[PDB]
RNA sequence: CGGAGAGGUA
């Protein structure tokens, strides 16, 4: 139901989302 | 049949382009009327020349070309056209 | 005639008047003491400012200038803040918004450049489109909706008048608008029911003023009976007091057309003081009419489902037909394109129907506020064919409304037909203003330069061309071919006399005398047939559209016809011929 | 603390009964907390008189026409709620008018009973032309702003009075604006231009002496909680 | 060929102007606009730049 | 204008243009249209010196 | 916008089109760029479709040729093994769209799924031809355009003005996370970089607000440094916040500190206003907007910016130059604020005109005081002086000795003229600032912070903005939803810790898959009174406002709620300009151009073509003569006003005679013949 | 129809910074426009006291921080604007906080004179971790409205002071509701209840008395023409 | 304040 529980320190931001992403976000630098 | 005009839209432009054939001679009327005020005013400090100061009552501060259309309204000038 | 100007802006446009009244009143002996004081800003500066700028027209100007109205003067007064205060009425006339928009602002300084700002470019004597005639200073969008509201009759409102019902006089009858006002704001009146009240002030229509007073007119402070609502009462207090009563709902049709009538049979100061006071109501009535948007008000049909399935099985059937070789590709996609095209049109109509007459959305389109229906149909229906970057219909097509959300297939093809737009109006705006300049340049030299020359030549207007059954149908295209010229000839019907004389303005009145004495052609004076050596005279020309009166003999007609064809360039779309 | 602009009150006549208004140097926001207010107490607060029932003989089972009467009773009814009038006794009174045959029936044609008053003596009523006679019964109280007509389901009293809607109020209509008065740094002060229109039984400067002693005794009531707390003060004149 | 030199072309119009020794009488709106005086029209015209204004004898003597 | 003479030629102008432009809804009066077609016609062509 | 800058994909450059030469066919959206280029984020002048945006999911390969991920799809099965193609390898397959119904089964639960069959041509199709899928609904867009909420609810022209809106909001003085978020704000500032991530875990050791010291799990302690009050490229202020106490424990790659937009360590470029949707007496007319006197008076949205002001003192072929307190002429008075160096002091007042480095040069005494001073309309708080010497060996350039800089900061609020806008292309200037007197305020006395108009949302096709509103409302009373017996159909497929949220929650709808109408229209339904068992926002989502300025109840109900507004970098304070005379241009004698030398506003030929078709001569003449470019004549216009006599006769113009010259040095005679 | 009984106020305290009061009988229709009367006196006309300006001690400007505490001098500005202070006295005066080594810092730790009170202790100003020390000045002031901050140049004061916008308001909300009765013979009226909420320096009946007094003193220049 | 380039607002 939350957003991103990947980064260690991240706030509790709930989704209304109902599909599960496959991948995770490349970095936006590389 | 109007209420009372204030301000720039005094006297009405209706009443003005009744004496005059145009708005281009109103402006010229207007214009030359209001020089020969503003020259009565600095001749006035140093000597008569050949001009007549406002034939109607001066507002406070009324600048001179409100009086040149307030004694327009009130017909009490003359013009030619060339 | 107003606006505001900042009062850090007209300190420093007005800086040296304001050094010589510094100088006048003895707050600064010499010159250099009042320019340091002025660049210091002591409180006293401010208080001769005041004086300063008083009765002294400024020139505002908004880019691009596309026509005559984008510069026009009016009268400065002092406000707060570091912007311009501009009047809601000349929006139009400038084009201008306010999401980021910026003018700029001149000072006439000698007699003649004052003159010329206080009687030809003042914004209260430019009320009327030069290119036209139709008023701009009219009222739009919240005065519009503001007035609309007013001057409805809602049935079955809180005190609506009752007749009497065998045991109780009528109810509903009020002895004064003052009487009527008391029980609205003691809320047992309704300002949109139907009353019958008894007026005094307000002059009556033609009709009831016929068949009561008759004689000569109703010689202000007779009485008559009238039945109408309160709003329609207090919108005719708003009119010059010898305008008959006006009882109607004020589409922004009627309301030009009210416009238009005080403009060509008053003066222009009646006009300018009516239309601050229907902007003043109009503002005022818009705030308590309730327009609001929420999902809620935006409805959506009962049975769209149904209708996309019954489209959806042609489209199959014309699918399998396809695939058993009975048609190629264009064949499909025609057929395709016309099954979904009457599935939108099918769509709109259930919308069109399903919603109530009071919702905020079709209000505000109703009213002529702004917008259509085809937005509409888009935001509760459905969208529909969306374009190829080619030009060609996607043949899908978009199936969603923006209330419910389209999916990202969607949303991708119709990315297509949104960016192409954009690129073609920059394309547009970067084509329209090199025909304006060779349009000015071509023909720079006309001017007006004799009253009369008194020719013979004419042309011929259709003017109404006759049925063939039998009967007088008016030329849809009349008012820009005939309006606003003068009679190089005289009209005769039947060997019956003349009925408008050589040299008439022919308008409405004459139009309509002409069409009654039914006479389908006639021969007016045009510049193409002008006789003057140089430049076109003034009876040739005719009306001077801006004015309303034959035109003068100074006028420019040539910089103002190129301005008139080239301003609506942007709106004419740029769509193998 | 103490206000440091003095704001001040003045006139202009337009007639004998109807005049304007102007408090200028209002502060900033006390144009429109003071303009409905004032407003509203002149318009409900103020006590008069006005016509509250009539009976016309004659009419009793229809209200159309009366025989003898050019007019209809809607007219009539009409005319009688605009009459000027002007009592002392509480309770409610009972006029009557009589006129025969032709002629012009006029307010002046009531002969007062004690207390009761005319103030517009040469106002319309009806004509006869008929050789018809009129008689009906008027009936005076004393109250406050617009009332609109009581119905009456105690009718043993009588069936042919007619209950009209009452304008207890002397004053007849009021309005307000509000616009910007300082050029010293300060545009956001106000101004507070009043429209007052009255019958003919009291001046607009004497009704508006009332509202201001009546929201000036309103006023008190919320003052005597604390009798010396701080506020703003205007001054001496 | 100052109103022509300011609209295209400018070097065509000058070399054909130059070899042709036109002279430009110098008399319309662009023209006058280029050289700083007053354009031949509205209130440019003789008949209004040249109007003449005076007291009338009444109001002079009522002075 | 070869075979119908300038009058021709004018109205057929001024008409094409009025199509243009009502296409979109945009009322300009025949006057303006006029002034600049007066201006396209006004010189004519020589033969014989 | 930094970042945004950063993954910028441009056609124009040496080797490419032309801004001007290049067509219509070049400035389009193609099938092929369905992943690789964001269809919505362009330019909106003369280089649309020239500049466009990277992709999220989007890589690039050897040789140059952008791959987008998918997911292999094997014998009817979405299976995992994301694959790498290219738009000429995807040419030769059929890809599906990632928002498609699937059961964890591999089997699609609907019969026909919309894919790009083969020249992006979307159609039902089979569901055993599928060969791949996009990996999520939100791969077209790129990162700006994916922290629009509701987008699928606006128009493309609408989309791409917020996503363009976005890059232009100014950091404000305290920062505060959206309520209706969609989840690309964490990553987005994280990768940015504008945050502090711990490099490795530890136990936090002392935190202040200059410094973090994170002691390490071997024994080592390095310390972070906060860069408090910089400045940017753009004027803004850039200042770090710690946001961990000295007992708390850090993982590696953990936010340890916050940056200019930044809440949390989530993006915060705005602020949650309550905004009501009515017309209001003609103030917000035509874009306008209303704004209550809270916003100033609490410093909601205000901000910092920051100038910098430098001079050099040079070698001078006259021959050295000093910078010191002795300025000829000025009393000590004036130079109170200066301090023995020749700057002014740290924590100083500046103003319009005031020297902020005092120097002289002699121009052969002929010392001749050059000083620094404030431009015209700056003002503030000088909060650092830096001066590099040629005597400390410092990095100078050639020829010089001293290169001093200030930097003068100053708080802006907000006024009449700011531009504000939404996420959803909403913009608009602050028409009016009402007293929180005479606002529109709840049953319960709570003034409204922000009206809109109706007028603009219905025509413009940007209806998000009140599914925005609604749920903002929702988020922000907080909710329950009373499953007593079974939870309401409407709230089957919404996942739990969604079913109850408390007030002031914060919740995230994804750009493409988020909150349905359904949903909140259920939400709506059941929200949380205030303080007593009051619900002021009903079910429609509209409340019974008053008002403050008569007192009276309006009519009708009104909707009102919470929505996210942003500042733009659009301040009226930049934008005000006059002149009456000044400096003027040398070859051709008119004034200059610019608000930075003063300069005058043009007046241009179409304007001259309005003028003249008033036929108004006179204006005309004087406006183009002696306003302009007529020596003598501009001279004795201001001796005549400043005096009391009449305007002179104007003269010839000065660009005229240089035209003459021109012709003749082409060789042509050209005479005035009289 | 001339209802005879004066209006009579009376009140309800529901708790120590709230109370409703009841004003009846009213005449019908004037229920509104007396409480949004009130209501504007109340929220725009009520005197109280404020923070003008404060110094620190190591800090020239705004834009710094001391040493030793989390906070940035601007959060402990923000911080400080929260304060509420009830002040008797006509002049400035002036409050002292003082605080050296570990711990929080709050408004409990001011020092006020004779006079001013604090009336919300330990709400928060700063935290200090082990080398922090925080000595701050506040000078209290009297007045009524919003006046943004008076800068240094006018006010003729060092560099170290830093002036602060003060809101001189003791009211927090108010709000009212009208039960009206309308009943079939026109002996209607109304009744007002009007519901206000100060910030704990002053109760709300001096609030409501100090609204009174003002509209008092205003309604009395329109008495004078009789 | 003269030129070139880049970005942006209406
Ligand atoms: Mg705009
Ligand atoms: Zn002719």
């Amino acid at each position: 139901s939350s957003s991103n529980n990947s980064v260690p320190g991240a706030p509790n931001r709930v989704s209304f989302a109902k599909l599960r992403e496959p991948l995770e976000v490349p970095g936006l630098l590389d | 049949g109007y209420d009372t005009p204030l301000g720039i839209t005094n006297p009405p432009i209706d009443e003005l382009l009744d004496r005059v054939s145009s708005k281009y001679a109103l402006v010229i009327y207007a214009a030359k009327r209001a020089r020969q005020i503003n020259d009565y005013y600095n001749q006035l400090g140093e000597g008569i020349l050949e001009y007549v100061g406002p034939l109607v009552e001066p507002g406070l501060q009324e600048k001179p070309l409100s009086i040149a259309l307030r004694e327009i309204h009130a017909d009490l000038l003359e013009h030619t056209e060339g | 005639h107003q606006c505001g100007l900042p009062k850090l802006m007209a300190l420093e446009l007005f800086k040296p008047f304001v050094m010589k009244r510094l100088v006048d009143l003895n707050h600064a002996q010499n010159i250099k003491s009042a320019k340091r004081m002025v660049e210091r800003q002591r409180p006293q500066v401010w208080d001769v400012l005041e004086e300063v700028i008083a009765e002294h027209p400024v020139l505002l100007n908004r880019a691009p200038t596309l026509h005559r109205l984008g510069i026009q003067a009016f009268e400065p007064m002092l406000v707060e803040g570091k912007a311009i205060q501009l009047h809601p009425l000349v929006c139009e006339a400038f084009n201008a918004d306010f999401d980021g928009d910026q003018m700029a602002v001149h000072l006439p300084l000698s007699a003649e450049a004052q003159a010329e700002a206080r009687i030809l470019m003042l914004s209260s004597n430019n009320i009327l489109s030069p290119a036209s005639g139709r008023p701009l200073a009219m009222p739009r969008l919240d005065m519009v909706t503001g007035l609309y509201y007013l001057t409805t009759e809602v049935p079955g409102d809180t005190g609506e008048y009752q007749p009497a019902s065998g045991d109780h006089p009528e109810t509903g009858v009020y002895s004064s608008p003052a009487e009527a006002i008391m029980a609205a704001d003691r809320g047992v009146l309704s300002v949109r029911a139907k009353i019958k009240v008894r007026l005094t002030q307000l002059r009556p229509p033609v009709e009831i003023e016929a068949e009561l007073f008759g004689h000569s007119g109703w010689q202000p402070g007779d009485a008559w009976m009238a039945e109408t609502t309160l709003g329609r009462v207090m919108f005719n207090e708003l009119l010059p007091l010898g305008y008959p009563f006006v009882n109607k709902q004020m589409h922004k049709k009627v309301q030009a057309a009210i416009i238009n009538d005080l403009a060509e049979r008053y003066p222009m100061i009646v006009v300018a003081q009516t239309v601050d006071k229907l902007k003043d109501a109009g503002f005022y009535w818009a705030t308590r009419s309730g327009v609001t948007v929420s999902m809620a008000d935006v409805l959506v049909p009962p049975r769209k489902k149904e209708i996309l399935d019954h489209y959806e099985e042609r489209a199959d059937k014309v699918e399998k037909q396809f695939q058993r070789g009975a048609l190629n590709h264009d064949e499909r996609n025609e057929a395709l394109v016309e099954i979904w095209k009457e599935a939108t049109d099918e769509v709109g109509q259930a919308l069109r129907e399903h919603y109530p007459d009071d919702n905020p959305i079709i209000t505000i389109v109703d009213s002529g506020a702004t917008g259509n229906f085809t937005q509409t149909r888009t935001l509760a229906g459905m969208k529909g064919l969306v374009t190829n970057p080619k030009g060609e219909f996607i043949p899908r097509p978009v199936k969603s409304s923006f209330r419910e959300g389209l999916t990202v297939l969607e949303y991708f093809i119709n990315t297509h037909g949104a960016r192409k737009g954009l690129a073609d109006t920059a394309l547009r705006t970067a084509d329209s203003g090199y025909l304006t300049r060779r349009l000015v340049d071509v023909s720079q030299d006309v001017i007006v330069r004799e009253h009369d020359c008194q020719t013979e030549r004419g042309i011929v207007v259709e003017l109404a061309e006759r049925a063939p059954d039998g009967t007088l149908i008016r030329d849809p295209y009349i008012e820009t071919s005939a309006y606003a010229r003068t009679l190089g000839t005289d009209a005769v019907d039947e060997a019956g006399n003349v009925i408008v004389e050589r040299g008439q303005d022919l308008g409405d009145p004459e139009i309509d005398a002409l069409l009654a004495a039914g006479i389908t052609q006639v021969k007016v004076r045009s510049v193409l047939t002008c006789a003057t050596s140089t430049g076109v005279c003034a009876t040739c020309y005719g009306r001077s559209m801006a004015t309303g009166k034959l035109v003068d003999i100074g006028e420019a007609v040539g910089i103002v016809a190129a301005q008139s064809i080239g301003e609506p360039g942007t709106q004419l779309t740029m769509r193998d011929i | 603390m103490l206000i440091s602009q003095r704001p001040t009150l003045s006139e202009d006549v337009l007639t004998d009964n109807r005049s304007q208004f102007v408090i200028e140097p209002l502060e900033p926001g006390f144009g429109y907390t003071l303009g409905n207010s004032l407003r509203r107490t002149l318009l409900s607060s103020i006590p008069g008189a006005a016509v509250t029932s009539i009976r016309i003989d004659g009419v009793l089972h229809e209200f159309t026409t009366v025989p003898g009467v050019k007019e209809d009773v809607t007219e009539i009814i009409l005319n009688l709620k605009s009459l000027v009038v002007s009592s002392e006794e509480d309770e409610p009174v009972t006029m009557y008018l009589r006129k025969q045959g032709p002629g012009e029936v006029t307010a002046g044609d009531i002969v007062p009973p004690a207390g009761v008053t005319v103030h517009n003596p040469g106002m319309h009523i009806a004509t006869l032309n008929d050789k018809g006679k009129l008689e009906v019964e008027l009936v005076v109280e004393r109250g406050r702003g617009y009332v609109p007509a009581v119905q009456n389901r105690a009718s043993g009293a009588e069936i042919g009075r007619i209950p009209v809607d009452s304008i207890y109020s002397p004053v007849l209509k009021v309005t307000y604006k509000v616009d910007a008065t300082r050029v010293e740094q300060r545009t956001d002060f106000d101004k507070l231009i009043l429209d007052v229109e009255t019958k003919n039984s009291i001046s607009p400067r004497d009704a508006l002496a009332s509202a201001g002693k009546t929201l000036v005794e309103l006023f008190g009531l919320a003052r005597e909680l604390n009798v010396e707390a701080e506020g703003i003060e205007i001054g001496p004149s | 060929w100052l109103s022509a030199a300011s609209f295209q072309e400018t070097t065509r119009v000058l070399t054909d102007a130059a070899i042709n020794c036109r002279s430009d009488k110098l008399n319309g709106l662009k023209e006058n606009v280029i050289i700083g005086k007053l354009i031949p029209a509205g209130t440019g015209i003789n008949r209004y730049r040249n109007i003449a204004v005076q007291p009338t004898e009444e109001a002079r003597a009522a002075a | 204008l070869r075979v119908q003479g300038p009058r021709e030629v004018q109205i057929h102008l001024v008409r094409e243009v009025q199509e243009v432009y009502r296409a979109q809804g945009v009322s300009i009066h025949d006057k303006h249209i006029e002034v600049i077609v007066r201006q396209m016609l006004r010189r004519v062509t020589i033969i014989d010196s | 916008s930094g970042l945004t800058h950063k993954r910028r994909l441009s056609a124009l450059g040496p080797g490419g089109l032309s801004r001007e030469r290049a067509g219509l066919e070049v400035r389009d959206v193609h099938p092929s760029h369905y992943g690789r280029m964001c269809p919505i984020e362009t330019p909106e002048g003369p280089n649309i479709g020239l500049i466009g945006s990277l992709s999220v999911y989007a890589r690039v390969n050897p040789f140059g040729f952008i791959e987008t991920p998918y997911r292999k799809v094997v014998d009817g099965v979405v299976s995992d093994e994301i694959v790498y193609l290219t738009a000429d390898e995807e040419d030769r397959h059929v890809v599906a769209q990632a928002n498609s119904p699937i059961d964890a089964d591999g089997r699609f639960v609907e019969p026909r799924v919309l894919v790009r069959r083969k020249a992006g041509e979307v159609e039902y199709v089979p569901s055993s031809e599928v060969d791949y899928m996009d990996v999520s609904p939100r791969q077209m867009v790129s990162v700006a355009t994916a922290m629009i909420p509701f987008l699928e609810h606006d128009d493309a022209n609408r989309a791409l003005m917020g996503a363009n809106m976005q890059r232009q909001a100014v950091p404000l003085v305290r920062s505060e996370a959206p309520l209706v978020g969609t989840g690309m704000e964490l990553r987005a500032a994280i990768d940015a970089g504008d945050v502090v991530v711990a490099e490795e875990s530890g136990v936090i050791e002392e935190v202040s607000a200059d410094y973090i010291t994170v002691m390490h799990d071997n024994g080592t302690r390095r310390t972070y440094r906060m860069r408090k009050f910089a400045r940017s490229n753009h004027g803004t202020c850039a200042n770090q916040c710690p946001i961990v106490d000295a007992g708390d424990r850090v993982e590696a790659g953990q936010v340890i500190a916050d940056g200019p937009c930044t809440d949390d360590g989530e993006m915060a470029l705005g602020k949650n206003l309550l905004v009501a949707i009515m017309p209001w007496e003609g103030h917000n007319y035509e874009d306008a907007i209303i704004l209550s006197n809270r916003l100033v008076e609490e410093d909601v949205l205000t901000s910092i910016h920051i100038e910098e002001h430098e001079i050099d003192a040079r070698d001078t072929k006259l021959g050295a130059e000093e910078i010191t307190r002795d300025i000829p002429n000025i009393s000590d008075e004036v130079l109170a604020d200066l301090d023995e160096r020749g700057i002014v002091r740290i924590g100083a007042e500046v103003r319009d005109g005031d020297i902020l480095v005092g120097k002289v040069t002699p121009k052969g005494r002929e010392v001749r005081d050059t000083s620094l001073k404030v431009p015209h309309g700056e003002s503030g708080k000088v909060i650092g002086i830096r001066v590099f010497s040629r005597e400390d060996e410092d990095e100078l350039p050639a020829g010089v000795n001293e290169l001093v800089r200030v930097y003068v900061a100053q708080k802006r609020k907000i006024s009449d003229g700011d531009k504000l806008a939404g996420r959803h292309g909403n913009k608009g200037v602050i028409g009016k600032i009402l007293p929180v007197e005479d606002m529109p305020f709840l049953a319960d006395g709570t003034p409204v912070d922000i009206i809109l108009n109706t007028h603009g949302v219905p025509r413009r096709m940007n209806i998000g903005q009140i599914l925005e509103t609604h749920l903002g409302w929702c988020a922000h009373s907080g909710w329950k939803v009373d499953a007593a017996k079974g939870v309401p159909d409407w709230a089957a497929r919404l996942p739990d810790e969604l079913l109850e949220a408390q007030p002031n929650a914060i919740v995230s709808t994804p750009v493409f898959d988020g909150a349905q109408e359904a949903e909140l229209q259920g939400l709506l339904s059941c929200t949380l009174p205030n303080r007593d068992g009051d619900v002021l926002v009903d079910a429609d989502g509209k409340a019974m406002l008053f008002d403050g300025r008569s007192g009276e109840p309006f009519p009708y109900p009104v909707t009102v709620g919470y929505m996210y507004i942003m500042k733009l970098h659009h301040l009226v304070d930049d934008k005000i300009h006059a002149r009456s005379t000044g400096p003027y241009s040398m070859i051709t004698q008119q004034p200059l151009g610019g608000k930075a030398q003063f300069g005058g506003q043009r007046f241009g030929e179409m304007e001259c073509w309005a003028m003249q078709a008033y036929g108004a001569a006179y204006t005309l003449q004087e406006l183009l003569t002696i306003k302009s470019d007529d020596t003598v004549g501009r001279v004795k216009v201001y001796e005549a006003i400043v005096k009391g006599e009449n305007i002179p006769e104007p003269g010839i113009p000065e660009s005229f005679k240089v035209l003459l010259k021109e012709l003749q040095s082409l060789c042509l005679n050209v005479e005035v013949l009289s």
